């Protein structure tokens, strides 16, 4: 099987919660019985534009299936036992949420872009340094002055894991974006959606004026007797 | 455009505070207020009393 | 069922005392009872002041009652009887001024609109913080240039408790300005009435030459010679 | 019998649409048969823990039943189906998200506190300026560190009408600190709950230092060669 | 059989341009029978670094050869060839470095731990942004005050497409330090090492100096 359980990327993009039951490989005939349960045995809603009879010859059902929040949050063990005639046996897939994760928040600190790159004049890349998250299941998106700018504006690294914590993991996001956006100055919002968050996102943000610090400039005119008055 | 914000002559302190009218967009016209104080380096601590010590510390 | 009393808004604002039972038209009545009586028994007498106009409009109407005498301020059992043979039991409404509650002066805190509400170039609201008045009733006017702006362009909240303090309360007031009239630096004075203040109304003002300053140019002219100011 | 529908808070709250048929209006009496049905034509699992009898003139048996957020906001019209012995008849009141309502994000603005509330040196009053939205549905709590703070400590008016838009409304939460937590520099966020937002979360932050430089340019006269005059 | 590469990271690393032969997921019996060779056959040495028998019934035959970049990048075809028992035919890699490819140079930036995080007081993580490298090797290893740090202390991300250029890459490598270490300034230099590069090492230092602008602009005025 190529299915896959939902990562918390897709659950929280489009706010509804979707399983698989993709396939590969197996022969296109008859008794095409992908049989969708749960652990209860209810049916769950059956596949939509399944992806049968492809062209390198294999064996494929996209599993659109829209279920709740909270059962793929619970115990469901949700079975999809697929049953052919060269498989009488069901190829079951027990897809469910993995337990006993530890619930570990992100520390989001928004980096903004060095001076050198800065003084390049060509572009500036703000990273969201999206660390010590135990569940290694990031999505960040990145919001300008509240609108989600572009996927393709923004990059963002898979979770790997943190160096200096074995159950933590880390992540990065740097939006390369114009310099001249940067000197004018936007807020370039970076929202992190994760589990362990309590409000399941965070948002960060820095624009130009932010680590610029109280800078006086102060002038000690101890002679001048060029008639001004101050 | 100076506004007169406070003119304390008793301190000798004038603050004044205007829009500097910076650039095209209104918003980043700063709000620039001007502290003018003129510190008396020879009055004493209690100006009625002229035996009074010499005033150092203008806090 | 309702009955307002008067406020140290009306009290201040009005100059008049006047109590208020609101009838809603549950059903027509003719003869709509809104006796206001007393504790000692008389009855000043109020009928039909203002129709109430409610969505229904079935002989609905407002009697308000000038009991103006020191006996609200002392203090009297004052009841007006909603008794009415439609729905025959009277739904009547008792309302005394609240004994003995401590007075502490209201320390008004006027907020200047966030930056972040100017860079959208489309509103300004600035917010009176009265907070610190243990008496619940607190009247918030806005005025701009002495002329006394409408009350469509500011909301002023009910009283609620501060959270830390144990029975002070606070109070916002919103004015929803444009930003072409914050940005050229007009003064918006929110004054406020209460009974604990020493002069009974506290005027501040705020406008964007005093603010916050974002450059502050000190120049400690450190003369031998100043002597008398000039 | 009066059914409280599921609020945006209580859901945000929660994190599980329990809608609940309380038995309002019909005093205590025997024949319960109280169930939530859907309106396909099936029921779920439903009223865990129900209270005991109180008969001052209602009853006190909750609805429980734990829908999912898709189930929510699909329009299901949901029915309680209470019986008792004044009326023999399940009351199937219409519960659901109501589709009129327009959808418009909050502007949410996060003034810092008066500079008088830090000078007076015994409070200091963040205030959350959620304004701008069309569902009169806000949740707001506030973090510190990414925590939440208790809900005592801060106070969340009621979303009330926003007078110059027609149908968005406002509401303000301040947040009583110390001011000697103020003066070391905490982020103190602010997190609005609503539906209109893209994430449903949107989160503002004030430190000690939010503004601008504040750029001094302190000038020492420290000769009377180039005091002023007059 | 995966014929693993000589790649920039692994030959920087070990300073010879090795490469090894993985013959993986087959008959775990223990018989030798892999000489590593060129296409023409000549690059003979030894199949070492045999290790023991996987649990999962697989053998780990590896070996390992080294010869110079003179070679590598010369564009000649290396093949492991093997020729094994349980192998009914035998079966040919022809791998070499894909020439052609541009090369611009890494432009690494090293944004300083940020200041939310250093008033966590925990921990401080720097990071090297290497941008802009088109052959997708880096090497990003830190050194301070010359030595170079434990790669447990340093991790670096893969190589990720670039969003924004065509064929560029980046790579993104954070340092986690403690923070009363960053306070004292050690230097923490970044190094990268890309074939792009005109030298094919570049230093990058941060320290809590250069993050800190000229707070006091002091204007004597006399005369
Ligand atoms: C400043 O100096 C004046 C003049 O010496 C002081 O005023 C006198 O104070 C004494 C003692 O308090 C009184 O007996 C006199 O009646 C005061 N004379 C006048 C004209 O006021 C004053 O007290 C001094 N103030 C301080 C703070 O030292
Ligand atoms: C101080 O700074 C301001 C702007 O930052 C500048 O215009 C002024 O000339 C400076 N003072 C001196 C003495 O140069
Ligand atoms: C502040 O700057 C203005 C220039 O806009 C200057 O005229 C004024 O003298 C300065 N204030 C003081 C107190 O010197
Ligand atoms: C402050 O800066 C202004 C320009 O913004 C300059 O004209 C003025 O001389 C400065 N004040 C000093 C140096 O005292
Ligand atoms: C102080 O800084 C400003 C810009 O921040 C600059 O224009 C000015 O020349 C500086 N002062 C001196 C004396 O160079």
């Amino acid at each position: 099987v190529f299915a896959i359980p939902p990562s918390f990327a897709s659950i929280f993009l489009t706010k509804s919660t979707k399983l698989t039951c993709l396939v590969t490989d197996l022969t296109t005939y008859d008794s095409v019985t992908i049989s969708w349960t749960r652990q209860n045995g209810e049916a769950v809603k059956t596949h939509t534009n399944i992806s049968e009879s492809h062209p390198n010859a294999t064996f494929s059902a996209v599993g659109e299936a829209s279920i709740c929040e909270d059962d793929w949050n619970s115990g469901e063990r949700f079975t999809c036992t697929v049953t052919h005639t060269d498989l009488p046996s069901p190829l079951k897939q027990t897809i469910s949420r993995p337990k006993g994760v530890a619930l570990h928040r992100p520390d989001v600190y928004l980096l903004p872009p060095a001076r050198e790159q800065l003084n390049l004049r060509e572009s500036a890349t703000i990273t969201c340094l999206v660390t010590g998250f135990s569940p290694a299941d990031v999505f960040v998106q990145w919001m300008q002055r509240g609108q989600p700018l572009s996927p393709e504006k923004y990059v963002t690294s898979a979770p790997m894991p943190e160096p200096q914590a074995p159950g933590r993991y880390f992540a990065h996001s740097i939006l390369t974006v114009s310099e001249e956006e940067w000197n004018t100055g936007e807020t370039y919002t970076c929202v992190v959606a994760h589990e362990a968050l309590p409000n399941r996102v965070t948002e960060r943000t820095v624009d130009k004026s932010t680590g610029k610090p109280t800078l006086y400039n102060v002038s000690l005119v101890m002679s001048d007797t060029a008639g001004t008055c101050y | 455009e100076r506004i007169v914000l406070v003119d304390n002559k008793c301190k000798c302190a004038r603050i004044t505070s205007r829009i500097i009218r910076s650039s095209e967009d209104p918003n980043e016209d700063i709000v620039e207020r001007n502290i003018r104080i003129i510190v008396p380096l020879n009055n004493r601590e209690n100006i009625s009393d002229p035996t009074s010590p010499l005033r150092t510390r203008f806090v």
